[PDB]
RNA sequence: GGUGGGGUUCCCGAGCGGCCAAAGGGAGCAGACUCUAAAUCUGCCGUCAUCGACUUCGAAGGUUCGAAUCCUUCCCCCACCAC
């Protein structure tokens, strides 16, 4: 088996979760969102900043979305979100709602109302 | 300032000496090593003005039968490297406490470089982490991002536990090699310049220790001099 | 016979010794024999006549054998000589 | 006439001049050098770092070259010089010789022997 | 955050405080056997590689006439838990 232990929280990367929206009347696949956010995070950070602020999209079902960040550099990720201009025929709009430390709290502040827990049940049932 | 690369021609190494480099390591990534290659290393090292230390390398074999055979092939050469993304061989490689430097946690794994238990066991057994750079020059953008994220994670896990780190380019051709000031400025760009100097200091001291160990009659750091009772 | 390899387990008492490097500046330059030995300590009687108490882990020792002169750390000589001849494996990395 | 005064040296940008070489047996035009160094300086800096460290090539006749930099971030420019990997059929090699504050001093330390002054004569004769 | 446990040879696994006591099995090498090979048996079995002797029972300290074993500490590896 290939298993890696999670680092202790004094040594692990301090993270934040940015909740945002990709506003347009057009539609997107989540892989297109990952591709555009990788191109933009390169275009604003280089190798140095992308090693610095740790970008990874975690959720995109609706035009809303949730992405993970380092704690000291959420303003850098937001400035990376501003400089979207064009994707191959058209722009997309990226508009941030807020930022929190978890999904249950950022889900209820701007995104929705209830607090879901799906990772536990897909780990224990499957 | 010590590099780790393979030898192809003489003009490349003559360009290496003319810049800053005082010495380097010849890299044998194969299972067929003989004295003819090492004599050619001697000839090219005595060609202009240099000293070269040769090593051997293994990849993707068994768990600890490989450990015994690696010790048996290591008893002929100076230093050694074991590369592999498998954690199972990595535990034995940091457990056997006789390998000098360790490489490849990032491209065979693609999940995370060093585990916390792995870093604590490396602190007890005193094995060093070697950071390659040819992996940076044969990838794409987000691959560079994930790879340097893994290197910054490993840099923290080596800084907090005082794990020795040796930088190298892991070169393969005439032009894959880069400058030592370049690598120092890049490790300055990542976290700190003092740790960047400490990496080069450790890279010199580990080859100095292996040379001082295999030079004379030295067993568990015991120096024996004139008028020996040696059998 | 006393060998430079098994000097990690041979008895140190009854052998002339001088030290060459230590962190204590006045410790450097002594010459004498070994009389008493505890876990990290030699009691050395000088030729001049002064008994000195030398800790092992801070210095390196040069033991004078029958003709030989062997340089061994006292970090390798950690432990009482009873436990040292029982079995003590010490691996030192001066990085 | 369109003229802009040079800023006073307490307020102007503190600059350094990196002398380097583009090692290959192949040949390059200086516009290709400017294009590759712009693509690489984007790929390592983004908009933020390219506003930070001020990249501009000033000289390329031989495979040697001279480029201008900010003073606090010469290590960033060097790390931008390392990550050259490929240009459309082949790499180019970028190898730094040194860094100084002017052309007359960086020209004699690694590049050549004599100290030329060409800007003054092309300004006064033409 | 919690309970019941395990770490011994290259891999799976036993072992009264005591003569490598270290059951062992598979593996490697050699012998034997066969036209060749499989299976069975024999010795080395980690080393010298004929008897025999020495080292390793996760690591350190301590008790003892003497530690895989008894005590303490440091560790890791299992199993299962949100409802």
């Amino acid at each position: 088996i290939e298993m890696l232990k999670t680092l202790p929280p004094t040594l692990r990367e301090k993270k934040r979760y940015i909740a945002f929206k990709i506003l347009y009347d057009e539609e997107l696949k989540e892989g297109e969102v990952v591709n555009l956010i990788r191109k933009a995070v390169l275009e604003y950070y280089g190798s140095w900043g992308t090693s610095k602020a740790n970008p990874w999209l975690v959720y995109y079902d609706f035009p809303y979305g949730i992405l993970r960040c380092q704690r000291d550099n959420v303003d850098y990720v937001k400035a990376s979100l501003i400089l979207i201009r064009e994707f191959k025929e058209k722009p997309v709009n990226i508009i941030c709602l807020g930022v929190s430390g978890t999904i249950r709290k950022a889900k209820i502040k701007f995104l929705g109302i209830k607090k879901p827990k799906r990772w536990f049940v897909i780990r224990r049932e499957r | 300032r010590i590099d780790i690369n393979r030898i192809e021609k003489e003009e490349d190494i003559k360009l290496l000496k003319e810049l800053k480099w005082n010495g380097f390591v010849f890299y044998q990534y194969d299972d067929e090593f003989s004295k003819d290659r090492y004599e050619e290393v001697k000839a090219i090292a005595e060609s202009y003005k240099l000293k070269v230390y040769s090593g051997v390398k293994i990849k993707t074999e068994s768990s600890k039968q490989l450990r015994d055979k690696v010790k048996k092939f290591r008893n002929k050469c100076h230093i050694i490297l074991i590369e592999g993304g498998v954690l199972k061989i990595n535990r034995a490689a940091v457990e056997l406490h006789d390998v000098d430097i360790l490489s490849t946690p990032e491209l065979g794994r693609k999940d995370s470089g060093i585990d916390h238990v792995l870093a604590r066991l490396a602190s007890n057994h005193r094995v060093a982490i070697e950071l390659n750079f040819k992996t940076l020059l044969n990838k794409d953008g987000y691959e560079r991002a994930r790879t340097l994220l893994f290197f910054r994670n490993n840099l923290k896990l080596a800084k907090k536990f005082d794990v020795p780190v040796v930088i190298s380019t892991d070169a393969e051709n005439k032009y894959q090699i880069k400058n030592p000031y370049d690598l120092r400025a890049f490790l300055n760009t990542l976290v700190e310049p003092l740790y960047a100097k400490k990496i080069m200091e450790t890279a010199y001291k580990i080859c100095d220790f292996r040379d001082y160990l295999m030079r004379d009659n030295v067993v568990r750091y015991g120096v024996e001099i004139i008028k020996e009772e040696k059998e | 016979m006393i060998t430079p390899h098994n000097i990690l387990r041979h008895e140190l008492i009854g052998l002339k010794v001088e030290i060459v490097e230590a962190k204590n500046k006045a410790m450097i330059g002594i010459k004498g024999k070994v009389v008493d030995e505890t876990r990290n300590t030699l009691v050395i009687e000088k030729e001049d006549g002064r008994e000195v108490v030398i800790p092992k882990d801070i210095a390196v020792f040069l033991f004078q054998l029958k003709g030989c002169k062997v340089k061994v750390d006292g970090r390798l000589l950690i432990g009482r000589p009873e436990e040292r001849l029982k079995k003590k494996i010490k691996i030192l990395y001066p990085y």
